[PDB]
């Protein structure tokens, strides 16, 4: 996204400073407060002028912001810990017994 | 909700223990019937 | 590893404040940006290249 | 069977010669009955039910 975010100044003709955001989360909204955070709220709350990082497009973010069309696209998925089909002793060859 | 290979020695190493006591009086039956009967 | 398949699909956009004037070139750029080929090149360089 | 994952993620979408007037309101007609959950009960319907 530093990259892209590069090609978009060069195609759109701006300069820009790359700002990490203050609370290193995505964007959502308290409920209760109805309170935007992370970046979302950076656009709500005027602290940030555009958002180019890995922000999920979704019904409720398009709500508050508007989004250019889908640059990348991505599911939910499942990572679990890798696991070893085989693995060797000495006598295991002799493990149905006991020492 | 708050509820959501090996080997056993012991079973037939009794008969281990079994058999070695027959061992033991075998001879012991043996050679008493040696010394008694033959001297 | 990932195991099974996507639960969901969907992406990125760029976000602006809404009724940002960057916002559709913003859009317009990214759309030439997809043309060209060059989402491919960089997610290969970030992802699997190395 | 089907093996392995997916290639490549989209969509199906309701398409109208370019400027139609029809595809705005069949579009939020669209996005009514997916709101519904209509959309997935068909599925059901004419994938799986049978």
């Amino acid at each position: 996204c530093v990259d892209l975010a590069a090609e978009i100044a060069k195609h759109c003709g701006f300069k820009y400073k790359l700002t990490i955001v203050g609370d290193g989360k995505y964007g959502a909204r308290d409920a209760d407060t109805k309170i935007w955070n992370g970046m979302v709220g950076e656009l709500v709350y005027g602290k940030a002028d555009i958002a180019i990082a890995p922000l999920t497009i979704t019904l409720v973010r398009e709500e508050v912001i508007d989004f250019s069309k889908p640059f990348m696209s991505l599911g939910i998925s499942i990572m679990i810990k890798k696991p070893q089909k085989s693995k060797p002793g000495v006598f295991s060859f002799l493990d149905p017994l006991a020492y | 909700g708050e509820c959501g290979s090996a080997l056993s020695l012991s079973n037939v190493a009794g008969v281990f223990y079994i058999l070695v006591g027959g061992l033991g009086l075998a001879m012991l039956v043996a050679l008493i019937e040696f010394c008694y009967k033959s001297r | 590893m990932k195991v099974g398949g996507n639960l969901d699909s969907k992406g990125y956009g760029i976000a602006t404040p809404k009724g940002s004037s960057l916002g559709n070139a913003v859009n317009l750029a990214v759309l030439k940006l997809n043309e060209q080929g060059l989402l491919d090149k960089l997610k290969n360089k970030w992802w699997y290249d190395k």
